[PDB]
């Protein structure tokens, strides 16, 4: 709520309802490359340590939806990564989690589906599919580089303690 | 009336504390207008008449036409809805009811007192109105001492200091024997 | 200091809206014909009279007549009466019932029980809803 | 040689105790009360009905914690009390064992939260007048006692009645302004979050972020808050990344002692060093119903009272109460209030132009001793005043009118 | 309102 | 012109719209605005929602909305919010009217700053480009629904109360006064009190929740002493209401003292004198020939006056004032004094009736409105009064 | 006043 989204210029495009904010990633998708390290995922990770505590979130701008979705997916990523053993194993788990079929907005199985829009045309469906897949892959690559530490090669308790603190009291599952 | 108009401007005051505040505001930032219509027109060009006052809380209030509007109620009682006449009209009627010969003396001498007549320019407006109403063949003079607030007290002190007045007092013995009605006959 | 005073001085009508004797009762008592004593006691009720004297006289006489009875002929005394007489009776017993002291409880309770056995709840209803000061 | 009266400040947390005309509350004990209850099943038609003298077979105070065969059952819960029989038992135990004061020849002053319903006060006064037969009684809100105690901070001789107090509590912290002795009735708000639910959140987070503690000795572990272990934080995310970056020097360690097997157990200290105390300005973390800060509540309550009193009130905010002991609390509150009030002044000036410049509103927070207890000294001065002996409700007043004499409240009137 | 009361 | 006119009362709490020559309003909706919000406590999205939603839909779906009020006391706070509300009501699903060839009637509250009127008229002339508009006072809009040329109005509603006595038709501006009491405030107070009872409430949506509870349970008394003694000596007046979530709450004493603030503004930190006392003072301050006529004819207008028992309390208070401040307790001369409060059954909406009847006969002649042409000139405004 | 005007 108080710590809402930022870095959203009006020139940013959209896909039905979401804001197609560029994300820098070595992978491929319908997104451009931004030279600056700052992006949606960086801010989401930066603010996730506090967004969970709050119990409300006003969607001041469209990027708020992106922040909500990324944090919601990060919750599941942390839940699945708590049982990790090796950095390679964690990367493998995150990759196989990114290449999945999760409830797309506008379809059943998706929380707070009322806020999000329901795509109608065919092309926007796969556009959103690819965008969300790219976001998931980037989030997985970003978590693996800080969740683990050079010593003990295990998920830090500090980063998995929030496993039970499901955002808005519920997760994708 | 000042509270009512301050409401029309956008500032609200109801309780007695704000009554004292508005009383101070009027005491500090009010004056009379020689010509009402000309002042209203100049207010239409509101770039040199508005003034600001600092409230106890720090809020600043800008007052424009209200400075010269409320005092005009004295000359125009119809603003409040009273079916009467202004001070100029009442004084003219009172002087006319007097004998013809003493009218000249009354015109030549016009003493004013009280805390409601300290507005700058009031004397000039009264003089202009009286001369306009009165025939334009004699001279009308307005005397406005700068200490009219305490004129009554000064007069009372001087009267008490008078030797001849030391016997006009009313004592307990005569009051008790006669009764409360004595004061009625004492100089009306 | 306003609402303090009542304003209930309205005009709409807030519903603005033959005594007994003693010698005959005494003669019946001394003669022993208790039924005649009770009948005389119930006769000439103060249905239309505004004075505490007749009210207290009727209450005292009916109480004294009732007290002297025994718990064998009460049923016979009640039976030899009309329904309106039973209602007037029950009203008299209720009126004298408030009278405390002098052990004027048990006999009144038995009389009330017999009246209920005969008069029924209708007597209770009539006594309760009778603005008539009897 | 008149006997002094008795001063008591009952409440949900540590109950203050002592006599009037003294500079230190001699006895400060929790509200924990023992009882010889066990496992009956018929517990809703005979709660206890202890046979013989077993009814009084219960301890009290700090000695009641270390009795592992009874039940530690707190009677109070943020002012409101469900069953007051335990309260009466505690009151008799204290007056006799600890105070040793005869009620029939002493005067008792009691303190209750402002939100206490009239029924509770009426019935407790009835209980007192019936059992203890106290000649006089008086109940008042604790804000004025705190204001009186605040004079000791500086310039006692300089009379200063205006101000406002935001007191803490085990289950309640309230806001009450004072305007030259007379408080405002409608400008009072009750905050449910207090210094207890904070510890609940601390222990809830700790039970997952760390292991190595026993279930029994949890609260003693959760009481790192009462230690130097919590600092407030002008910014939240900044310190979050500070910890997540270094995470070496800012982390502290715990070296508590087990109370059963006498085996040392240790756990590190993490984000809870600031989150707990920060919950005061972000109550939404614990209580979802009350999503409302404190400083803005202070400004709102100070902005709902006459103009002539708004100015001096901001100048006098008293730091009194246990939950307010957190460091840098005053700085945060002062800065936030100054920011909001300056913004309001600028907005007011923007609409009406002018080359003037109003003198800036001054907001100052005062730090002093007496923060842990600011009600006891107020009660002592209450008792020392002769007028107290005259205002106190008398026996005959309760004799036939009833216990309604104690029903007077500062936020009621017809 | 602007001065006095909120509105 | 199109011979089409729509009458609206863009008040504070509720907004009513309708066409002229209509017995009852066609559409009634409240002034609710709120951006979408997700509460982590409970509940998630079920049906469709939009970024900005207002109207009746808010009254049903406030659970997931940050409901806020744009206007209070009849004064402008949020220009954009009112613009959005006007766009919504003027859209093709609420009114569906052609701005360029339509006329409207506005009823602004008496004794309000001219800035609000200037802003609203300028907005209507520029953003929507209405050919002509008008502004009227509640006095005509009320007294004109039953054929009364003289009386005193005690119009009370969301915001502030107001009074506008009229004798033989001609206005009496110097005998109108304003007080800071209304339904919203009675609400803030039902709230401090149920809080005491021990319930925690917010200021986002539960403010609308307590509306129904106040509508059903809340009532005003005849004598404060008798009712208070009854409350403290008995518990039959206890009643409850089923909350949307199924929760049950008890309210037996707080439901009675909330309306008492109207006659005792002291309860809510206001140096008021009371509605009845204010009316008596206003009548007395006038001339003499008008006092009797004002007392004989009096109206109780506004939806906030629909409380059960208000007429009895008012008449009793007025009689007490007449007894104590005039006759000094002489009850004998008090019997002949007569009062007849005018309480039409349609007290929920009477201003709309007045506007409709006005437009019925004041439509053919074009010399009544502020026509669009005059706007383009300077030295303008204050066209009529 | 008593009749006419308040005072
Ligand atoms: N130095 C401290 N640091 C942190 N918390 C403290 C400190 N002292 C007291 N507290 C907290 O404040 C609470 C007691 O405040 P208090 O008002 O005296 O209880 P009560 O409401 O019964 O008077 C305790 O629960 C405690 O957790
Ligand atoms: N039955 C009622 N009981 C109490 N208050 C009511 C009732 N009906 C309306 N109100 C109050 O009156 C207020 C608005 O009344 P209303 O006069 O119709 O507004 P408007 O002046 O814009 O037409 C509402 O905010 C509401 O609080
Ligand atoms: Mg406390
Ligand atoms: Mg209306």
């Amino acid at each position: 709520p108080a710590y809402h989204s930022s870095l959203m210029d009006p020139d940013t495009k959209l896909i039905g309802n979401m804001a197609l904010l560029p994300i820098r990633s070595q992978f491929k998708g319908p997104a451009p490359r931004e030279t600056k390290d700052t992006d949606i995922v960086d801010e989401a990770i930066y603010y996730f340590k506090a967004n969970v505590f709050f119990k409300n979130y006003e969607i001041k701008n469209e990027a708020d939806r992106t922040l909500i979705y990324i944090t919601l997916y990060i919750s599941e990523c942390l839940k699945k990564l708590q049982k990790c053993n090796s950095k390679s194993q964690g990367e493998k788990e995150m990759y196989t989690l990114g290449i999945t079929n999760f409830p797309i907005p506008g379809e059943p199985g998706f929380p707070l589906n009322a806020i999000y829009a329901k795509p109608a045309n065919k092309q926007e469906d796969e556009v959103m599919r690819a965008y969300l897949q790219q976001l998931r892959q980037e989030t997985g690559l970003r978590l693996c580089e800080k969740v683990f530490d050079p010593q003990n090669d295990k998920p830090s308790k500090w980063w998995t303690c929030f496993v039970k603190r499901q955002f808005m009291n519920k997760s994708l599952s | 009336y000042l509270m009512k108009i301050l409401t029309e401007r956008g500032y609200s005051f109801v309780t007695t504390a704000e009554r004292e505040i508005v009383r101070d505001i009027k005491e500090k930032l009010c004056y009379v207008a020689l010509d009402f219509e000309n002042e209203m027109a100049t207010a239409a060009s509101s770039s040199s008449l508005e003034k600001s006052y600092e409230l106890p809380d720090g809020q600043v209030i800008t007052i424009g036409n209200e400075r010269f509007r409320c005092p005009e109620t004295l000359f125009q009682p119809s603003f409040i809805g009273m079916e009467s006449a202004g001070i100029h009209e009442t004084t003219y009627n009172s002087i006319m009811k007097c004998d013809i010969d003493i009218r000249k003396d009354l015109y030549a001498n016009n003493v004013m007192s009280g805390g409601t007549t300290m507005y700058p320019g009031i004397a000039d407006r009264m003089q202009k109105e009286i001369t306009a109403l009165a025939p334009s063949t004699m001279k009308i003079k307005i005397i406005a001492p700068p200490e009219r607030k305490y004129s009554v007290w000064i007069g009372g002190s001087i009267l008490a200091s008078l030797s001849t007045f030391q016997q006009m007092w009313i004592t307990k013995q005569e009051y008790d024997e006669a009764g409360p009605s004595i004061v009625h006959r004492k100089c009306f | 200091r306003f609402r303090k005073v009542d304003v209930g001085e309205y005009d709409e009508n807030k519903f603005v809206d033959a005594g007994p004797d003693e010698g005959e009762v005494d003669s019946c008592l001394r003669q022993g014909n208790m039924t005649a004593a009770l009948q005389a006691a119930l006769k000439n009720p103060p249905i239309n009279t505004k004075s505490q004297a007749v009210k207290d006289r009727a209450g005292s006489i009916v109480l004294k007549v009732l007290i002297s009875f025994k718990a064998n002929d009460i049923e016979k005394a009640v039976q030899s009466l009309d329904k309106n007489g039973v209602d007037l009776l029950m009203k008299y017993i209720y009126k004298g019932f408030e009278s405390p002291s002098d052990n004027s409880s048990a006999v009144l309770l038995q009389w009330h029980e017999k009246a209920l056995a005969a008069g029924g709840v209708g007597s209770i209803v009539r006594v309760l809803t009778a603005r008539k000061t009897v | 040689g008149r006997l002094p009266a008795c001063v008591v400040d009952c409440g949900t947390g540590y109950t203050k105790l002592g006599y009037a005309g003294n500079t230190e509350p001699q006895f400060i004990i929790p509200s924990c009360i023992a009882i010889k209850e066990s496992a009956k099943v018929g517990d809703q038609a005979q709660r206890r009905v202890m046979k013989g003298v077993d009814d009084l077979d219960f301890f009290i105070g700090d000695e009641a914690i270390e009795k592992p065969t009874y039940a530690t059952k707190w009677p109070i819960r943020h002012g409101i009390v469900e069953d007051w029989d335990l309260m009466e038992r505690f009151m008799e135990q204290v007056i006799f064992k600890y105070l040793r004061a005869e009620p029939e020849d002493h005067y008792f002053l009691l303190t209750e939260p402002p939100l206490n319903t009239p029924e509770n006060r009426e019935y407790t006064a009835e209980i007192m007048f019936e059992s203890f037969n106290v000649p006089g009684l008086y109940i008042a809100v604790q804000a004025v006692l705190a204001l009186a105690a605040s004079w000791t901070s500086r310039q006692v001789g300089e009379r200063t009645l205006t101000g406002t107090v935001i007191d803490s509590g085990d289950g309640v912290t309230h806001v009450i302004p004072v305007a030259e002795g007379y408080v405002i009735g409608s400008c009072i708000k009750h905050i449910p979050i207090a210094g207890r639910d904070i510890t609940y959140f601390i222990q809830q987070l700790l039970r997952d972020r760390e292991v190595g503690i026993p279930p029994e000795q949890s609260l003693e572990t959760a009481k790192a808050v009462k230690e130097r272990y919590s600092y407030v934080c002008p910014d939240l995310v900044k310190e979050f990344n500070k910890y997540d970056t270094d995470g070496s020097k800012w982390i502290k360690q715990y070296t508590g002692i087990n109370a059963i097997s006498k085996k040392e157990f240790s756990i590190d200290v993490g984000y809870e060093r600031f989150l707990g105390p920060e919950i005061f300005f972000h109550p939404e973390f614990a209580n979802p119903d009350f999503t409302q800060p404190i400083s803005e509540v202070v400004d709102e309550v100070i902005q709902n009272c006459p103009i002539d009193v708004r100015r001096p009130l901001y100048k006098n905010i008293v730091l009194s109460g246990g939950s307010t002991m957190f460091r840098d609390f005053g700085r945060r509150l002062q800065r936030d209030l100054k920011r909001t009030v300056d913004a309001r002044l600028k907005l007011s000036e923007e609409l009406s132009g002018g080359r003037l410049k109003p003198k800036p509103i001054d907001v100052q927070v005062i730090t002093h001793h007496m923060q842990r207890y600011a009600v006891w000294f107020g009660g002592s001065m209450l008792a020392s005043t002769p007028e107290f002996y005259q205002v106190c409700h008398t026996k005959k007043d309760y004799e036939e009118i009833g216990p309604s004499i104690c029903r007077h409240n500062p936020v009621f009137g017809v | 309102w602007x001065a006095x009361c909120p509105a | 012109q199109g011979r089409k006119v729509v009458v609206c009362d863009n008040g504070t709490g509720f907004v009513k719209c309708g066409y002229a020559g209509s017995n009852f309003p066609e559409h009634i909706f409240p002034a609710l605005v709120g951006r979408p919000i997700i509460r982590s406590t409970t509940k998630v999205g079920n049906i469709e929602i939009k970024d900005l939603m207002v109207g009746d839909e808010a009254s049903e779906l406030r659970s997931m909305l940050e409901v806020n009020y744009p206007m209070e006391n009849g004064i402008v706070r949020n220009w954009d919010d009112m613009k959005h509300l006007w766009d919504y009501t003027f859209g093709p699903e609420k009114l569906n009217i052609d701005t360029r060839n339509c006329k409207i009637l506005l009823t602004e509250p008496p004794m309000n700053p001219t800035k609000n009127r200037e802003k609203i008229v300028e907005v209507m002339f520029e953003t929507y480009q209405f050919s002509g508009v008008y502004v009227a006072i509640q006095a005509v809009l009320t007294l004109y629904a039953q054929g009364l040329l003289t009386g005193v109005v005690v119009d009370s509603g969301d915001g502030v109360t107001h009074i506008c006595p009229v004798y033989e038709g001609f206005s009496l501006p110097h005998l109108t006064r304003r007080l800071d009491i209304a339904g919203r405030d009675i609400t803030r107070y039902l709230i401090k009190l149920l809080l005491l009872r021990g319930y925690a409430f917010n200021h986002s949506a539960d403010f609308e929740t307590v509306r129904m509870i106040k509508e059903k349970l809340c009532y005003v008394g005849y004598n404060i002493e008798q009712e208070q003694k009854l409350a403290l000596e008995t518990t039959v007046l206890v009643e409850s209401y089923t909350l949307p979530d199924g929760r049950i709450i008890k309210v037996g004493g707080e439901r009675f003292e909330a309306p008492e603030a109207l006659f005792q503004p002291h309860l809510i930190n206001v140096e008021g004198v009371g509605v009845a006392e204010l009316l008596f003072n206003t009548i007395q301050a006038a001339d003499i020939d008008t006092r009797s006529e004002f007392y004989k004819h009096i109206v109780l207008s506004g939806g906030s006056t629909m409380y059960p028992g208000l007429p009895s309390r008012l008449e009793r208070e007025l009689k007490q004032l007449y007894l104590e401040r005039v006759l000094k307790g002489d009850v004998e001369k008090l019997s002949k004094f007569k009062i007849r409060i005018e309480d039409p059954p349609r007290r929920k909406h009477m201003v709309f009736l007045g506007g409709a009847v006005l437009a019925d006969i004041m439509k053919d002649k074009d010399n009544f409105w502020m026509t669009r042409q005059e706007y383009q000139e300077k030295g303008v405004r204050v066209l009529e009064k």
